[PDB]
């Protein structure tokens, strides 16, 4: 698409090497495709490009120290808050699976050990139907207009 | 192992003895660790197909079913008629020995007392009712299958047979996992589907595959079983009440004769030398 | 869906539709694009890999393989096999109200098995509920709730006649034959381990050496009935493969 | 003897001298890794075998290079305590010096351009604990040895596979250490096809004519030659004597002058001694004798240059004719046979359809890389990279030498590449085989197996590393720039890394350690698997590969092993068992010189074991002489038999050597059955610590050794005199002897406290020795946690009687008495460790507090402002350890409860209940609270409690070290000042401080002088540095998980004592569960009132074949007697030398035992010591196969005042009446077993409920309910009740609105059910609607 696309903007007359401008076109469509797809939660950009340019300096300053990049001491090459480089890495999450083997064999996958914490329980349940209960009763053993007023209220 | 433990656990054993005997030890441990998952696949596949064996009928009325008889065949008598048919339903009216003396109307439940009466007589064979001659549709019928086992009295509607019977024959898959003839015992010799003639010494002989040698006691049942092959030599004839011991049957394991029933001259007929058969001679008899 | 460690888990079924949809509006664009020929060739080729992969990845080539190098579970595996819906979760099933143990030996009549006290409550909670509520000395359930976590004397008061006249079912893993499920009256015990009838022992094809047993109480008036009627270890004497006893001394 | 050996003394039953004392247990482990750490120019093992086998590395255009100049360890960031406290692996760096050449294009050899020589880093490598182990994130890991099929050349063969014929269909094998395999297979039909990586089968031909071989030489190699000439008018043969082996005479074979053979006769054996005597050779032979032959040239007539006849081509009578007028008289021909050699080749020549090698090398490809199209060039290339390039073919040294061996070779050392040479000799053997000359070797067979220790496996993944680094280096290079391109900028150091953690942790072959016992620790140190890559899998296997093979004596046991699916693919070496350079198993022997058993040890693997003749360890010597019987019961050629005196050439070293270190263990081995015997030994293995260690009465010799090499005991490397004892640390002041002139001599040992296992269990060390008494070197200073004075103790003992008490001991069951719980003797300590983690959701961070909504105070008591618990505090379960509260969400209300909040005004804030809870069921005492906070977020109180006790801690304990140095190093200080010249008068009345000052002399003092000046300083900044560097380590900043602000971690200790149902068992596979605990009173007891504690059934014994465990009982009973007259005596002091008298005559009772003990040289408090240490019972020994006899222990216990049959007679405690027989009791060696009751205790009334189909969950720690499984479903059926199942299925777990419901009106007093749709069913029908297939419920 990227080969496609760039084809038009060559021009014989500018006295170069078609590949050498095809080039540019083609990885900046790798890169773009690269970009948007290729990942579960979809991140702009501007957060990949700097999490590319942070496994650089990592990369950099292991070559080095030989130890792990300090944020502290990645703030120097940053040369922006030592907050930005948290809330980047708190992005590095990637998603694995329900069916990861976390035991021995292929009888015991990750889907069976998560639990549905969206239900309510059924204590939750009955105690909702006699406190139902229990409001009922006891507007009933209040004056008419007070209780139609309380329940419209 | 030609080389045995000679010592025993209270003595000790030596060092080589023990490798030797661990050699058993891990292959019985290997085979009971093993086969029980086939013991289970077993057990699967055979409750699967036995699904919806239920019964939806008493008694469809259907016709004769099944011949019973017992296991005397090839040595001593297993299991009699008493027990392998405890618990059936005959399919027709069988009588006793004396002739028009009937015990059933051609259906009954065979618990132990009509068992008493009919081992007292000598009977030997009876038709009993059976699952697969049942003519009930998407079913079978209580009187087509007979008793329960699990109660005694005969089963009532509703249960399932299909997956007790898999479940009865798939539990003990896990402790499965591995010239001539003399009569033993006093009888009269009979033979089932005898083509008889006569050697030339005057004794009986056979002359085809389908003949059966039986030991009729003095009741009339059969005692005994065996397997008499062609062109075998007989010391004794049919109808002979002899004692047991007795060597009575004889053939070569190897040499299989084409004795001829008939007696007459014999010429070589179609026999042309040099094309269908070799001219080859003893070179110590002769003959 | 979250996990607590701020993590995400999720089935390869939205990593195969990701896939499928990406290469379909890639294809839609590349139809009004008019290229050649040959990318539309390739391109319908992957699409059709592609479905044919999300149907059943291992079946027609290659199968594709996650971020772990490990073939993606298409919806197919889900349906067939032993780790499918129909062997592991529709015909075999997890079920509540039930407790496992250790396996002892008792005295006990034959229709009377041993079940610990800190189990009885546990199993029975809800009829602990309903009993106190019916009895009243608990207002509100979630009072009757405060109860059973003090474990004052009422609610064993309440127990030994709860339990009274219940019949509890028992299983031994793995059950070879119709025998390996029994129906036993409980008897409350200060212990730990489920207490045996040691005639029944030899029913179980089960010995004393730390095997475990499993514990099932039924609810409905008619699984009580069927309990005390069919599944009482009385009712079971003989084999149903044949009539001989199965009760014999060991 | 050593002095701790005085202090109690086993005594022996071994009769047999011992030779040899049993090696280190762990040199498997200890010396493969340094194999794989030390730097050995000359030698290729380990790092720099990996980086020569791919340093160095040029460019695509060969203008620049790298050179690999050397390698370093840096010392380990982390100390391994630390390294488990914060959870990090315990790893070390690597630095590569490296350099760099770069050439230039203009000039033909410009090498010298630019150099870049530096050092730069790249991945990390976990080091090995001196235990013997690895530390992993902070976590103990192990790595087990694997087994595998040796590479190499390897011949199969075929029973009954082929159903049609029957034959034997053998086959050969070329399996590289890595890369592509190789496979030679034969066919019904009699032909060759070569597989390459089990694809296809292909013809032979075709790789015959890959390497440039013509048909001429092909079968010219692969037969003989048979010559025809012409003499103008007939046919003339040269023949062979040796080639008529008894065939049939076609034409009647003649001489000059003589006839042997007529037409159709067999060819006698006389005839061919005929044929030799007279020696005739050349013979006449017809024209059909020649029809049938296949000619081996090619031939053409030189008259006009066409083909004739082509190669390996059958010929005729014309052919014949027209080769005679074509003026061709020497004619050769194929050697044809139907014994001796069959025409295979011929045969897979006529398959064959390519004629030359460009046709083989398409079809190789085509075979290969099905599709693509061939070219001219791809095909030869992937040819050789096949098999003739070094990067992507191995065989190694091991490979080279068994490939070597194999083909009868005397090559031992060799190229990893195979040659032509190679496969043409496979072929040949192959064939061979096949013929019948030869035999095809066995798979299982140790000799064909070989062992791989972490060390290889290690520098296989460095080397996977330094491909993936070479893969990137490869386009740096050629794409990078010429001058400025530093090497340190251009490599990566993450793969390595990345991949070398991977390996240690999450490989198949590294797992957590079993930490209950030094045995557990020993037998999973010392362990042999067939498993994980490049190994077999339990469902792949056989029966082949599980069964004991002939040559497993000696080198793998036959006893150990686990019980389940993997019988035969685990396993543990010998005790005796080593290894040889290439890997194999070998083990050592005796030599036997004449009939004289020489007592040098040599070594012998498994192939060379059989060309000998072994005899057992049951012979007996005489004296240095020859042995006693004429016939000797020895082992040869892989079966047993009887040899003469002087056939024998070697004897067992041992008669341990068979078994291993776990099943040595066991006593009266030889006396059981295997099948109980190896669930004993597996079980002994299970064992919890108590809280006391017992000593073994009846025990085997090797626990003394297995204690003190399992490491988990203080063993002092120098000996010397104690001087200093606490609870914790020891200080002991080493002789002059062993005094390096320059430091103190005075060592410390600091114990290890309380501490959690992996496996929840405790671990302490006590010191088993008091102030001022000698120790020596390699002597025991603290006890393990299960050892006893340096000797092992993994249980109890105590009395026990065989005798049915009312149905109790049922079926193996346990009766237990109350004394054994009073005095706690199987009591047992659990250590647990609670996290409580803080993150900062974005709803807002969490944060611990004292301070939590809607709790009594009461719960809050235990608590301080910080939140965290008070150490020390008793806790129970359902109480909090730490408040930590979370910022809740906006919830949603209903009007009820909002109703609620109007009437009484609370306001629940914007805070939400996360705080830690201790587990149901568990009531015990905290022992450790560890927080870590994250850099930059301030730390609490509690912290900087924390941190202040560390610090004061950290700064007393250097200084203690600091004190004792120079406590030691004053007698040099000093010294030195006192050399030439002693001033006691004024030096030593001066404080030290003043005695640099003395008297001035010579410059040679002042020069001392000056030298001590710098030694004080030096000591003066080698301290406050290091003080420094912890006070900043301490205060850093610690590194967690992104999210998270702090972490708490508790340790709560639990105190666990005896439930019913706990599982007992004994060292003979005599297990079981404890059923009744029974009052004293209740239990039987002897006319002298001692009541018996334990009850066992004795009709267990007979049946389960284990009859040593009696012998243990009478030899403990023995034991207990002797002991509990030293103790009676020792009450009224008759005489020390009465003692000594007693103890000496108690020690020689076998026959011909191995020690000869005397007390004389023992002193009167040695003796004293002895009887105090022994009062209890004096412990015995027996080896496993060497065991004393009946006579033995029927003297022992007559030496005790006992029954000489036994048994006693009892009195029953609940009516006082003796039994009616006597009954066995004596005393006996019992475990306690982590098979608990409580853990795994369960019961689940309404809990969680999964997410994708909301069944419940599965597992007690979770608190998941039981699986109702599938047969049990099938029961319930088969029963009837129809109702019960559709409860199961329908109410328990799959109706979200229909068990709401039960619960409801089950409060309600109502057991009705409502019937519902299955869930699960739903989501099935949703799913094969979403496969594309229509599917409908088909309404009424």
């Amino acid at each position: 698409i990227g080969l496609m696309k760039a084809v038009d903007k060559f021009e014989y007359r500018r006295g170069y090497k078609f590949s050498t401008y095809a080039t540019w076109w083609i990885r900046q469509a790798i890169t773009r495709s690269i970009a948007d797809q290729a990942r579960t939660i979809r991140i702009p950009v501007h957060m990949i490009e700097t999490i590319n340019k942070l496994n650089r300096i990592s990369r950099q300053m292991l070559q080095e120290m030989g130890r792990e990049p300090t944020p502290e001491e990645l703030a120097e090459r940053m040369l922006m808050p030592e907050d930005k480089i948290r809330k980047v890495l708190k992005i590095a999450k990637e998603p694995i699976s329900m069916e990861t083997p976390i035991g021995d064999d292929e009888d015991s996958h990750l889907g069976d050990f998560i639990e549905d914490t969206t239900l309510e329980l059924p204590l939750d349940s009955a105690t909702t139907e006699s406190l139902r209960a229990a409001t009922h009763d006891v507007l009933a053993g209040l004056t008419a207009r007070e209780a139609k007023v309380l329940r419209m209220r | 192992i030609e080389t045995p433990i000679t010592a025993n656990f209270r003595e000790g054993l030596n060092v080589l003895q023990y490798f030797i005997s661990t050699h058993g030890a891990r292959k019985g441990l290997a085979d009971t660790a093993l086969k029980t998952a086939n013991s289970g696949y077993l057990t699967r596949r055979l409750v699967d197909v036995a699904q919806d064996l239920v019964v939806t009928e008493d008694d469809c009325g259907t016709h004769e079913g099944i011949m019973m008889t017992p296991v005397i065949e090839g040595g001593d008598v297993k299991e009699p008629l008493r027990d392998r048919v405890l618990g059936r339903v005959t399919a027709e009216d069988v009588l006793k020995p004396g002739t028009a003396d009937i015990l059933v109307p051609r259906n009954t439940l065979l618990h132990e007392q009509w068992c008493d009466l009919l081992e007292e007589n000598s009977v030997d064979a009876v038709k009993v009712r059976s699952v697969v001659s049942c003519d009930t549709d998407f079913g079978v019928c209580a009187h087509c299958y007979g008793r329960d086992l699990a109660r005694g009295h005969i089963i009532n509607k509703g249960e399932a047979i299909g997956v007790i019977a898999a479940q009865s024959i798939g539990e003990p898959g896990t402790q499965l996992t591995m010239s001539s003839i003399q009569v033993k015992n006093k009888g009269s010799i009979k033979l089932s589907n005898v083509k008889s003639v006569v050697n030339s010494s005057g004794k009986l002989v056979i002359t085809s595959r389908n003949t059966e040698l039986k030991l009729i006691d003095e009741f009339g049942r059969t005692k005994e079983s065996y397997k008499v092959p062609y062109g075998a030599v007989l010391a004794k004839g049919d109808g002979e009440q002899v004692a047991g011991g007795e060597t009575v049957a004889n053939w070569d394991p190897h040499t299989m004769p084409v004795i001829t029933e008939v007696s007459g001259f014999v010429r070589f007929t179609d026999m042309i030398d040099g094309q269908t058969i070799t001219r080859q001679t003893d070179e110590l008899t002769g003959l | 869906v979250p996990l607590d460690g701020g993590r995400f888990a999720t089935s390869d079924l939205n990593d195969l539709y990701r896939r499928v949809i990406n290469r379909n509006n890639r294809l839609k664009r590349l139809l009004d694009l008019a290229a050649p020929d040959i990318i539309v060739r390739n391109e319908k080729r992957m699409l059709q890999e592609a479905v044919d992969a999300l149907l059943d990845n291992g079946r027609r080539g290659r199968a594709i393989t996650g971020s772990n190098k490990r073939p993606l579970k298409s919806l197919a595996d889900m349906i067939k096999g032993k780790q499918g819906r129909f062997r592991q979760n529709l015909l075999g099933k997890r079920v509540d109200y039930s407790g496992r143990s250790v396996i002892t030996v008792g005295y006990l009549r034959l229709h009377q098995c041993g079940l610990p006290k800190k189990m009885a409550l546990e199993l029975f909670k809800p009829f602990i509920y309903g009993k106190l509520e019916l009895r009243g000395l608990a207002t509100t359930i979630k009072a009757a709730k405060k109860m059973v976590e003090r474990e004052e004397a009422v609610v064993w008061d309440i127990l030994d006649e709860v339990i009274r006249e219940h019949p509890v079912l028992l299983n031994r893993a793995p059950t070879l034959h119709r025998l390996g499920i029994q129906a036993f009256e409980p008897v409350l015990i200060e212990g730990k381990a489920i207490q045996l009838h040691p005639l029944v022992c030899a029913a179980y094809n089960a010995d004393f050496d730390g095997d475990q047993m499993a514990v099932h109480v039924p609810l409905t008036l008619e699984a009580q009935l069927e309990a005390r009627a069919l599944m009482m270890s009385t009712n079971n004497i003989l084999s149903p493969a044949n009539g001989e006893p199965i009760i014999v001394p060991s | 003897y050593s002095y701790t050996e005085k202090k109690r003394i086993r005594k022996d039953f071994g009769k047999r001298p011992q030779v040899l004392d049993v090696p280190y247990l762990l040199s498997i482990q200890l010396d493969s890794f340094q194999k794989f750490i030390e730097q050995d120019p000359e030698g290729q093992y380990g790092l720099e075998a990996a980086f020569r086998s791919v340093f160095p590395i040029q460019s695509y255009s060969g203008n620049s290079e790298l050179q690999y100049v050397s390698y370093r360890l840096g010392e380990p960031v982390f100390d391994v305590q630390e390294c488990q406290i914060r959870g990090v692996t315990y790893s070390a760096p690597l630095r590569v010096k490296l350099r760099l050449v770069i050439y230039e294009r203009e000039a033909p050899e410009g090498t010298v351009k630019d150099i870049k020589e530096q050092e730069v880093y790249m991945g990390e490598i976990p080091l090995m604990t001196d235990n013997g182990t690895f530390v992993i994130n902070g976590t103990e890991r192990v790595i087990v040895s694997q087994l595998h099929r040796s590479p190499g050349v390897f011949f199969d063969s075929d029973k009954g596979k082929t159903h049609s014929s029957g034959k034997v269909l053998y086959n050969a094998r070329i399996i590289p250490y890595r890369g592509s395999w190789l496979d030679f297979e034969f066919d019904p039909k009699d032909n060759l096809f070569v597989r390459i990586d089990r694809r296809r089968k292909l013809p032979a031909t075709i790789i015959l004519r890959a390497l440039n071989y013509t048909t001429e030489q092909i079968l010219d190699l692969f037969f003989e030659k048979v010559i025809f000439e012409i003499r103008d008018n007939k046919l003339q043969m040269e023949l062979v004597p040796e080639r008529l082996r008894g065939e049939t005479a076609s034409f009647d074979i003649e001489a000059n002058g003589k006839v042997y053979v007529e037409k159709g006769r067999r060819i006698t054996a006389r005839h061919i001694r005929q044929l030799e005597k007279d020696d005739v050779k050349l013979i006449e032979v017809p024209v059909e004798y020649i029809a049938g032959k296949v000619v081996a040239k090619d031939y053409i007539d030189e008259s006009t240059g066409e083909l004739i006849c082509a190669a390996n081509m059958e010929l005729s009578l014309d052919l014949l004719a027209k080769l005679s007028q074509s003026g061709h008289k020497r004619i050769e021909t194929l050697f044809t046979n139907d014994l001796d050699h069959g025409p295979y080749i011929s045969e897979t020549l006529r398959v064959d359809p390519t004629n030359d090698r460009l046709s083989a090398l398409v079809e190789i490809y085509r075979m290969m890389r099905p599709g693509e199209p061939p070219t001219r060039e791809a095909a030869e290339s992937l040819f050789e990279n096949l098999f003739f390039s070094e990067d992507r073919y191995d065989l190694s040294a091991v490979g080279r030498m068994k490939f070597n061996r194999s083909l009868l070779r005397e090559e031992i050392e060799g190229s990893g590449i195979l040659s032509k040479d190679d496969i043409i000799d496979v072929m040949k053997k192959l064939i061979d085989i096949r013929n019948g000359k030869g035999e095809v070797d066995d798979i299982d067979h140790l000799g064909n197996r070989r062992i791989r220790s972490v060390g290889e496996m290690a520098e296989n993944q460095f080397r996977v590393g330094l491909v993936r680094v070479e893969r990137a280096v490869k386009e740096r290079l050629s794409l990078g720039d010429l001058d400025t391109l530093m090497p340190q900028d251009m490599i990566n150091a993450k793969p390595i890394s990345a991949a070398v953690k991977e390996f240690f942790g999450s490989s198949q072959l590294s797992q957590f350690m079993v930490q209950n016992n030094p045995l557990s620790e020993i037998t999973h140190k010392r362990r042999i698997s067939a498993l994980g890559p490049g190994g077999l899998t339990r469902e792949r296997a056989g029966f082949e590969v599980r069964d004991v093979h002939p040559t497993h004596y000696g080198r793998v046991c036959p006893i150990e092993t686990p019980e389940g699916p993997n019988i035969g693919l685990i396993n543990s070496l010998s005790v005796y068992a080593q290894t040889n350079e290439y890997g194999f198993l070998e083990t050592p022997y005796r030599k036997v010189t004449d009939g004289v058993v020489t007592d040098e040890i040599h070594y012998l693997s498994a192939i060379e074991e059989g060309n000998y003749v072994i005899a057992q360890a049951n012979s007996n010597l005489d004296e240095e002489g020859h042995f006693v019987e004429d016939l000797v019961t020895c082992r040869s050629k892989g079966e047993s038999s009887l040899f003469s005196r002087d056939q024998v050439d070697y004897m067992d070293v041992s008669t341990q050597q068979v078994v291993s270190v776990g099943a040595s263990l066991i006593p009266f081995l030889e006396h059981d059955d295997a099948n109980r015997a190896l669930m004993g030994a597996n079980m002994q293995r299970q064992a919890v610590p108590t809280l006391r260690a017992d000593k073994p009465l009846v025990g085997t010799g090797m626990e003394r050794a297995v204690a003190v090499d399992s490491g988990v005991t203080a063993v002092a490397k120098r000996g010397g005199v104690v001087q200093y004892v606490d609870a914790s640390r020891i200080v002991i002041k080493v002789n002059e002897d062993e005094m390096y002139p320059g430091e103190a001599g005075i060592d410390i040992y600091n114990l290890t406290k309380y501490t959690r296992s992996n496996q929840n269990t405790c671990i302490n060390q006590m010191p088993c020795v008091s102030l001022g008494e000698p120790v020596e070197r390699g002597d025991v200073l603290a006890d393990g946690p299960s050892t006893d004075l340096g000797e092992l103790a993994l249980g109890q003992n105590m009395r026990v009687a065989f005798m049915p008490w009312n149905g109790y001991n049922f079926e193996d069951s346990i009766l237990v008495s109350e004394r054994v719980v009073q005095e706690d003797r199987f009591t047992t300590i659990h250590i647990q460790e609670l996290a409580c983690v803080s993150r900062d959701t974005k709803l807002g961070p969490e944060e611990i507090t004292a301070d939590i909504p809607n709790v009594g105070e009461a719960a809050l008591s235990k608590l301080d402002e910080s939140g965290i618990v008070y150490i020390g505090a008793e806790v129970t379960g359902g109480d909090i350890l730490v408040g930590k509260v979370t910022p809740k969400g906006e919830t949603q209300l209903t009007p009820e409860e909002k109703l609620l909040r109007a009437i009484f005004g609370e306001k629940a804030s914007d805070v939400k209940d996360s705080s830690l809870r201790v587990p149901n069921g568990v009531s015990g005492t905290v022992i450790d609270v560890q927080v870590f906070t994250r850099d930059g977020v301030e730390k609490d109180k509690r912290a900087l409690e924390i941190e202040e006790m560390q610090l004061k801690q950290a700064k007393k304990d250097l200084s203690e070290e600091l004190q004792i140095l120079e406590a030691g190093l004053f007698s040099r200080i000093r010294a030195v000042l006192v050399a030439g010249g002693v001033e006691a008068e004024k030096l030593d009345k001066l404080p030290r401080d003043r005695w640099l000052e003395l008297g001035l002399t010579d410059e040679e003092k002042q020069n001392q002088l000056e030298q001590l000046a710098e030694q004080y300083d030096e000591l003066k900044h080698e301290f406050e540095k290091k003080l420094e560097a912890k006070r900043r380590k301490i205060t850093q900043g610690d590194d967690l998980a992104p999210g998270v602000l702090k972490i708490v971690k508790v340790y709560l200790a639990v105190k666990r004592r005896i439930q019913p149902g706990d599982k007992m068992a004994g060292r003979h596979g005599n297990k079981g569960v404890i059923s009744k605990i029974n009052p004293i009173e209740d239990m039987p007891y002897d006319e002298n009132g001692t009541p018996v504690d334990i009850v066992l059934n004795p009709l267990g014994v007979p049946s389960r074949m284990n009859i040593g465990q009696i012998l243990e009982t009478h030899l403990g009973m023995a034991a207990k007697g002797i002991g509990d007259k030293i103790n009676a005596m020792l009450k009224q002091q008759q005489e020390v030398a009465k003692l000594r008298e007693f103890i000496q005559r108690a020690y020689d009772l076998g026959a011909d035992v191995r020690q000869k003990v005397d007390l004389s040289t023992f002193s009167d408090e040695e003796v004293m010591r002895l009887a105090e240490n022994l009062r209890k019972g004096m412990p015995i020994a027996t080896p496993v196969f060497d065991g004393a006899k009946e006579a033995e222990i029927k003297e022992l216990l007559k030496l005790g005042d006992l029954p000489t049959s036994g048994q006693i007679r009892l009195y029953d405690g609940r009516t006082g009446e003796q039994f009616e027989r006597p009954v066995t009791v004596g005393y006996m060696y019992m475990l306690k077993l982590n098979h608990l009751v409580d853990d795994k205790m369960h019961a689940r009334s309404t809990g969680s409920y999964s997410l994708v189909t909301q069944q419940p969950l599965g597992g007690k720690a979770q608190f998941g309910g039981q699986r109702f499984g599938e047969m049990e479903v099938w029961a319930l059926e088969a029963y009837g009740a129809a109702y019960t199942l559709q409860e199961m299925l329908t109410v328990k777990s799959d109706d979200v609105n229909g068990r709401t419901k039960m619960y409801k009106n089950i409060v309600d007093g109502n057991h009705q059910m409502e019937p519902g749709m299955p869930e699960s069913f739903n989501v099935l029908l949703k799913e094969i609607r979403s496969l594309g297939i229509n599917i409908e419920l088909e309404d009424e």
